[PDB]
RNA sequence: GGCUCU
RNA sequence: CAAGCUUGAGUCUCGUAGAGGGGGGUAGAAUUCCAGGUGUAGCGGUGAAAUGCGUAGAGAUCUGGAGGAAUACCGGUGGCGAAGGCGGCCCCCUGGACGAAGACUGACGCUCAGGUGCGAAAGCGUGGGGAGCAAACAGGAUUAGAUACCCUGGUAGUCCACGCCGUAAACGAUGUCGACUUGGAGGUUGUGCCCUUGAGGCGUGGCUUCCGGAGCUAACGCGUUAAGUCGACCGCCUGGGGA
């Protein structure tokens, strides 16, 4: 069954990049929106857009640099079978700081670097590199 | 299978709208009718294992539907099993 | 294969027609098929190899029709 | 109810008794609140192969809308009648009424 | 229903009952009873003619219609009863005119069914009609050999006779033994198999269960003296001789049929 | 090329003998669908109708049994 | 037709 | 925890396909047996032979009868089923799938230790049945031998009912459920539309076969029905023997 939408989101991104797809659509959510907000801000996708009213469809415009893909690697960390929570000291550095770790905190979803500057940790959603 | 008139007789008996056809009591009573109709079939045909699989599917579906009704509203569950003569 | 010799018909003609009709209806190969018992494993195996021979030979004939040899 | 197609094959020496059988079977159906849709005597007809050491038979086609109980009675009547040689009942989805291509 | 008994005692260890719950749990119909005095296998000379017979439970005789002459008149089946005189269950039937009779119970017969004898009878299990009126290939029982004499064939619990042919005055039968026999085509027969087919599935378990049935013990012949039996004698277990009767007749294989009167009625013997 | 697809019949009648004789061989065998080009739905209906006409002695089971 | 070992 | 929503799941309506199952009937061809007619010296079998059947009249042929079992052609990398597996025709009872439009319920779902159920053939038990085939066995050959392959026979068994066994290279040697990811040629089964201006033209669903791209893989190869990219749960592995 569809037990996990966030890994479905990441997988549709990953396969879109490998297929050289321009845009990727999926059923929207409040969290999938907050993550695409982060991925646009950090520069991995160009733009996101949610359309529709009763069942909204989130469309992501992917980003390609020099022909090849921007998102080299994207991985799910916390899963329904195994949740991962970290403190602010034990936040990870993806690719020695080059990649990011999308973290859900009490003050919303942010990157790991802003979580450290905020002085608070949370749930590690994904490693994006 | 179950006949069309018996279906509509159940739907109009236990449906709030006589057209809902998908309510929980409607699906339960339609299952209970086909099960009790097939008690005579499998009493005569005990080697129809392939049909018994469809029967056990009906039983398991009725049990899941009942358990949803139980935790959704108990009084409808009590009124239902009282009307259908169900042990559980 | 009930064959009546027609009026003013040569015998080698009617005999060749009778061999023709027996080869058409497939009698000799039927008896050769029924002289011994063949298991349903062997029957499913012979039918699968018959389909693969039909098919790889259809694609090989069509692939060699296109390209040249010298 | 359940639309049936009944065809039976009579001993040709009992060709005279055919309308007595047909009238009894029809009064069985309508007495059982059945309908009768088509009814085609085909007469004596040369068999494709000799049944019961004989070469001809009298055919009767019948399209019927009856309950299945009187049809099982009719089958037992065909079973114990020695006049009827073969009987074939074939269930049909609907009532057919057009004449057969061989009554023609 | 066969019922294996639990081994609370030896003698119940191997007992299989045959329980039929439809039988009447009461006294039989009194007008149809008569006295059946035991014999002991002894003739008018008092000598034992047939051995091993003696004792057993007292048994009243049930008058059974085998001739089956109430023609045209339908009869409903009142109840099924036990008959100790025979292996098959019997049925108490009630005619319309008020006459009650006992018949042999067929297989599928139950209380409340209608039977009817005669030529104009239908063909269902229970009816009795002549085999020139019975279709070829059917299973009948209680078959007459002579017309009006009464049924003599296929009276035991699970038996039946197939009708394989008919040539005018005769029908050819396939007896339960495998013998093919000619019978006149005017002899009555009763449709269906006889009832208690699982009778042979019983196990008596113990010796007393045979003594209840009047079967005295059988002494095998080599356990005797030579004056008593041909097999008798020996210093140890010795049997150097061919198996015979007590009267010196070969048993293993030797035929004993000597009726040249009925050989024309026998199509093929049993095999 | 299929006649039943062209004529558009919902069910083949076993009683149409001149058709079924245009689809059986001389020895009463059922002509395969490779040759006549019959769609396999109608080929199944045709075999199911021929077996009925054989039961009714409208068609032979073979040419010899005579 | 079958016709072992090294 | 409370209230929901409809996309998941399910119910309803009308249809379609199907060797899906159980039960009961029935037909035709052939085999053998039995009786009989004509007929007369071989038959049958093999690499070659012999055992075997035959003048007591076989084999061949014709007529009639019995009985059992399986259902040529259709027939097809065709179909159905959870798997095992399912093949004449008809009826009764019966399960599931799919499609079209709508309507309804509103997360009711996925997986599953233990458990329960089904589960080829062989085998067991009781009761029947018993044509053909055929372990065993017997005889003949072959051979150095031949407890074998070959031949002539032939019993359990194969068949039916009810119970038991609970295994197979029970294999796709690939657990179930769900999501995404370039294509091509087909098969089958629905369905919409275009003037069907012909059997055509354009689509849209289900199932299925072959090739093959990226990618994967030790390689072989898989390749939208994944052995690709991911998620949920279960089962299992840890050197070869011994086992
Ligand atoms: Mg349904
Ligand atoms: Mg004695
Ligand atoms: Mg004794
Ligand atoms: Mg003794
Ligand atoms: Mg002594
Ligand atoms: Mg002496
Ligand atoms: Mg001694
Ligand atoms: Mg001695
Ligand atoms: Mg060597
Ligand atoms: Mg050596
Ligand atoms: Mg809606
Ligand atoms: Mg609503
Ligand atoms: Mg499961
Ligand atoms: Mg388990
Ligand atoms: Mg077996
Ligand atoms: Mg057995
Ligand atoms: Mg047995
Ligand atoms: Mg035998
Ligand atoms: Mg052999
Ligand atoms: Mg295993
Ligand atoms: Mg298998
Ligand atoms: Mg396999
Ligand atoms: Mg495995
Ligand atoms: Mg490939
Ligand atoms: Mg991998
Ligand atoms: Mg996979
Ligand atoms: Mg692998």
């Amino acid at each position: 069954s569809m037990q996990d939408p966030i890994a479905d989101m990441l997988t549709r991104i990953r396969n879109g990049q490998a297929a050289n797809k321009a845009a990727v659509t999926m059923p929207s959510s409040k969290l999938k929106v907050a993550i695409a907000n982060v991925l646009k801000e950090e520069g991995f996708i160009e733009d996101f857009k949610v359309e529709g009213d009763t069942k909204p469809e989130l469309e992501l415009t992917l980003k390609y640099f020099q022909g090849k893909a921007v998102v080299e690697s994207i991985q799910r960390v916390s899963r329904p079978g195994l949740r991962i929570y970290k403190r602010k000291d034990e936040l990870p550095k993806v690719m020695a700081g080059l990649g990011i770790a999308v973290v859900s905190t009490s003050k919303g979803v942010m990157t790991d670097r802003a979580a450290r500057q905020a002085g608070l940790g949370g749930e590690i959603i994904c490693y994006v590199a | 299978s179950l006949s069309t008139e018996a279906t509509a007789k159940i739907v109009s008996e236990f449906g709030r709208d006589a057209n809902d056809t998908g309510s929980t009591e409607v699906q339960v009573a339609l299952l209970t009718a086909q099960i009790n109709h097939l008690q005579g079939h499998f009493a005569e045909h005990k080697k129809d294992h392939h049909s018994r699989r469809g029967l056990l599917r009906m039983v398991s579906q009725r049990r899941k539907l009942l358990d949803y009704l139980k935790r959704k509203d108990v009084a409808r569950y009590t009124q239902l099993i009282e009307r259908l003569g169900l042990r559980r | 294969p009930v064959i009546k010799v027609r009026e003013n018909e040569p015998f080698d003609v009617a005999l060749r027609r009778f061999k023709r009709s027996c080869e058409k209806a497939g009698v000799l190969a039927e008896v050769r098929r029924r002289e011994f018992y063949e298991k349903p494993t062997t029957e499913r195996k012979r039918a699968k190899a018959s389909a693969v021979k039909r098919h790889a030979k259809k694609l090989a004939r069509e692939n060699a029709r296109r390209t040249r040899l010298y | 109810m359940r639309h049936y197609e009944i065809v039976f094959m009579v001993h040709p020496d009992q060709s005279e008794q055919v309308p007595g059988m047909i009238e009894r079977y029809t009064a069985a159906i309508t007495g059982a609140e059945g309908k009768i849709h088509r009814l085609e005597d085909w007469g004596r007809r040369q068999l494709a192969y000799p049944i019961n050491k004989l070469h001809k038979a009298h055919y009767v086609l019948m399209n019927v809308e009856a309950p299945q109980e009187v049809i099982d009675e009719l089958e037992t009547t065909f079973r114990f009648n020695d006049a009827v040689i073969r009987s074939m009942v074939m269930r049909t989805k609907h009532a057919v009424t057009e004449a057969s291509p061989m009554v023609k | 229903a066969v019922v294996k008994c639990k081994p609370t005692s030896p003698g119940r260890r191997h007992v299989v009952k045959v329980v039929n719950p439809e039988l009447h749990k009461g006294k039989p119909f009194a007008p149809l009873l008569e006295k059946n005095s035991k014999s002991g296998g002894r003739n008018n000379n008092g000598r034992i003619t047939t051995r091993h017979i003696g004792g057993g439970h007292k048994q009243a005789y049930r008058i059974v219609d085998f001739k089956r002459n109430k023609d045209g008149i339908p009869a409903v089946v009142e109840r099924l009863e036990y008959d100790p005189n025979r292996s098959a269950n019997i049925a108490l039937v009630l005619y319309k005119d008020g006459e009650r009779r006992y018949i042999l119970a067929p297989k599928g017969l139950k209380a409340g069914d209608q039977i009817q004898s005669g030529v104009d009878a239908a063909i269902k299990p229970g009816n009795t009609l002549p085999m020139r009126n019975i279709p070829v290939g059917s299973t009948v029982h209680n078959v007459e050999m002579k017309p009006g004499k009464g049924g003599q064939l296929a009276r035991s619990a699970g038996t039946y006779v197939q009708i394989v042919a008919r040539d005018g005055a005769y029908v050819t039968l396939r007896l339960r033994s495998g013998e093919m026999r000619k019978v006149e085509a005017d002899c009555r027969a009763t449709l269906g198999e006889v009832g208690n087919a699982e009778h042979m599935l019983r196990v008596l378990g113990k010796a007393g269960a045979a003594r209840w049935r009047g079967v005295r013990p059988t002494v095998r012949g080599t356990a005797m003296n030579p004056v008593d039996h041909p097999h008798g004698g020996g210093e140890g277990r010795n049997f150097g001789k061919h198996p015979v009767t007590p009267w010196g007749v070969q048993t293993k294989g030797k035929k004993t049929r000597s009726n040249k009167r009925t050989d024309k009625f026998i199509v093929r013997r049993r095999s | 090329f299929c006649r039943f697809t062209a004529e558009g019949v919902q069910e083949i009648d076993y009683k149409d003998i001149a058709t079924l004789k245009n689809y059986i061989t001389e020895s009463g065998k059922i002509v395969p669908s490779r040759i006549t080009g019959t769609r396999a739905k109608y080929q199944r209906q045709l075999a199911r109708a021929i077996k009925r006409a054989r039961y009714l002695s409208l068609l032979p089971y073979t040419d010899r049994h005579q």
